[PDB]
């Protein structure tokens, strides 16, 4: 089983160059086929000059990861791993890696260049590759986004503008990031719109509706434990068609945030290349 | 306490379900669960 | 008058057990503690009116 | 009492309110008077009032001493 | 329209109300005259001798 | 651990007692005990019916079960595979839903459709053959937010009122497909799941960040559209607004509270077992990366 | 200073509470003015209270503009 890509762009030698140098990465192929066409390849397919972070990952979720492996004539050789074997996967390079890492993809973000970026542009068409970033990284960076989707909201405050002064650096081993604003020409994104409503909608509701459901479970008696906890709902204080679409009203906002929560680990680092230029990792997905 | 003092639990189990899994350890560790709120009761400040 | 009951049989609740050990009941499952000296074995008994 | 105890729930709440706001040494001396302080009701007989507004004075009332730390 | 209050060029709406509010070209008044034709047969109505 | 599994008859096959096995080839069968030669007893889902006619029950115990693809009908023996892990294989559609590339499948127990083909292509003395669904996540899910909705309004209500919203909750829809829907109501473990849903709803309710949680209000008189009008008669009972708050302290009140977000939502959940990838035209075959 | 200083932030958080109400042509602008209408306090020392008051000058001013939409 290998998987082929074809070019029908004309290969100036210097482009295949720098493709050369990828003798790996972790390209994403929308539908697994014996053929497949370079304008399927990267996340380029789904680009929006809109909707931005989000929906590229929810997008990018669905997406079947494969290796890159050799290249010949105007084609691509890439070779999908199997579950569980080693694998010598290159580096997008935002981050240093070191032994026992997780790893798990992201959206790209770019500041500049990355430290393995070389540029391939076939006439329009650009090659947007995923990120592969230690686990804590893209839970944390995910936490500064939405955070992001909640003070952009009210941008003039210089308390809250100092705010995202201090949150847009995140840190790691001499690392020396700066977030991008999702919130470009100060309107909010329509997935940053979204994905803040889909929390705070819950953060209401369960607010309001909290003390009806434990209120039947109080009365019965077990172990007890959840009768306790009313006593603080109770700290920051009727229909039934409203009862009744209400709740339908809550999972369906709870439920597509689950996939900005979790996040299912791709690779995990073991022995790394001298200067991070590339690393052995365990497949999984 | 205030100092907390984590236990360890290594186990071995034939289950394999992670769902259930879960509600094996929710009637187990009924201190446990009730010490998740029994933060929220005193100290607001720090995230359990 | 329910606890004067369990009281009356001798036959307390074990703070009526796990609630995980409830769940497995529905599968069946033992409810008895195994009697410590036991040299006459397995014990049986019916009632009926 | 309609219209005296009316109000009397009132700033009960108010001394709940304003009574989470404040850090204690401990919940352990609080945790148990906060809960009666917030599970206070009224029993439809006239008499079990004195079992009624007694308590919030066993409540609320050291919450105050506890605010300054008195023995 | 582009109502204009001082130093100003505001947006406006002001919604249609009757049927003939609509500019000839789009409501043509022979269209009209037509229409009051199939409005004089279907309802069923003649004028007083 | 074992590649594979054996089993063994009573009742003589015919030519059509064959030939309905053969039709099922390639296709998941459930088993509890992992014997390198169970008995068909055991076999299926059949060992585990209930005369109180429940379904959650089913469900509980159906999550434990080993799942093992069928190959190979030699006679007489069902000859089952175990899957791997993060390999494929080709699988047989079952459940009356139409499937599409790429979707997530999860195990779910069999319901009538409502016409009832009523096809149990396999029986003997009594024992049959009840082969679970395998169906796309999002309705491998609605379906648990249907049972566990239905949990909640059963509680102080009419027997009208209890019935009222059911002719719209156990009659969902998917795909031009339409399902009614028996339910235990109540069977414990409904209700032990509605304890930990009500605990996950207490903490996300009371982790909430100030601002997160008047993050609508903010939005409400910042914006005007539909679904904001939706959004807006649910919040509300029958303009102000404040910001405050180091930013610091943000890390902390919404990480903690992504935990409750999976301990809500881990109960609706469900481990995913098939990711479809060369749909057949015919609509029957698939096969699907990762196994149980 | 006691009725003066009390009612004025109380008149100014309602001009604010009714400000955020009225939809407007952009956001932009008028975003920093209600920031300023709602930061402004009033801090002890005595001459800086005009600073207080005339910056939120600055703001409602501006937004009694906007409610006539002019220049």
């Amino acid at each position: 089983a290998n998987i082929f890509c074809t070019f029908d762009h004309k290969l100036s030698i210097a482009d295949v160059g720098k493709l050369t140098k990828l003798v790996a990465a972790v390209v994403p192929i929308p539908q697994r086929l014996h053929l497949i066409k370079h304008y399927q390849l990267g996340l380029h397919q789904f680009v929006d000059h809109t909707r931005g972070y989000v929906r590229l990952r929810g997008l990018l979720r669905n997406m079947t990861l494969t290796l890159m492996r050799r290249v010949e004539g105007n084609q691509i050789l890439l070779h999908v791993p199997t579950h569980g074997l080693l694998y010598t996967v290159l580096n997008t390079g935002p981050v240093t890696w070191e032994k026992g890492d997780a790893l798990c993809v992201l959206p790209p973000l770019f500041h500049g260049p990355l430290a393995r970026e070389n540029l391939l542009t076939l006439g329009q068409w650009e090659l947007v590759l995923p990120w592969i970033v230690p686990m804590p990284l893209a839970l944390e960076i995910n936490q500064r986004l939405l955070i992001m989707g909640l003070f952009s909201l009210d941008r003039s405050y210089e308390e809250v503008k100092a705010a995202v002064q201090q949150l847009q650096t995140i840190t790691f081993r001499d690392a020396t990031f700066t977030i991008p604003d999702p919130v470009i020409d100060q309107h909010l994104l329509i997935d940053m719109k979204t994905a803040c409503l889909s929390m705070s909608m819950v953060a209401n509701l369960a607010s309001e509706l909290t003390m009806t459901y434990v209120r039947k479970l109080a009365l019965e008696d077990s172990s007890m434990l959840l009768v306790k906890c009313q006593e603080l709902l109770m700290r920051l204080d009727v229909s039934p068609d409203d009862e009744i679409a209400r709740l339908s009203a809550l999972f369906v906002m709870l439920r597509q945030l689950d996939d900005l929560i979790r996040e299912q680990v791709v690779f995990t680092v073991c022995d790394v290349s001298p200067d991070n230029k590339s690393a052995t990792c365990i497949f999984k997905g | 306490g205030p100092e907390t003092r984590p236990g360890i639990y290594v186990l071995t189990s034939s289950i394999a379900h992670w769902q259930t899994l879960v509600d094996v350890a929710r009637g187990k560790f009924a201190r446990e669960r009730c010490s998740f709120v029994n933060r929220r009761i005193t100290r607001p400040r720090q995230i359990p | 008058v329910d606890r004067w009951i369990r009281h009356a049989a001798g036959v307390e609740r074990p703070q009526l057990l796990d609630t995980e050990t409830i769940s497995m009941l529905t599968f069946g499952s033992m409810s008895e503690r195994n009697a410590a000296a036991t040299v006459h074995g397995q014990k049986a008994a019916c009632e009926l009116i | 009492l309609s219209s005296v105890l009316e109000e009397f729930e009132v700033r009960c709440v108010a001394v709940a309110r304003r009574g989470y706001t404040y850090p204690f040494g401990d919940r352990g001396k609080a945790r148990d008077h906060l809960a009666v302080l917030d599970r206070t009701e009224f029993d439809t007989d006239v008499r079990h009032d004195a079992e009624i507004v007694e308590r919030a004075l066993v409540s609320a009332v050291i919450l105050a001493k506890m605010s300054v730390r008195e023995t | 329209t582009h109502c204009q209050e001082n130093s100003e060029t505001v947006a406006l709406c002001t919604p249609r109300i009757v049927i003939g509010n609509l500019p000839d070209g789009l409501a043509p008044g022979p269209f009209h005259e037509l229409r009051t034709w199939e409005i004089m047969e279907h309802m069923r109505l003649r004028p007083p001798p």
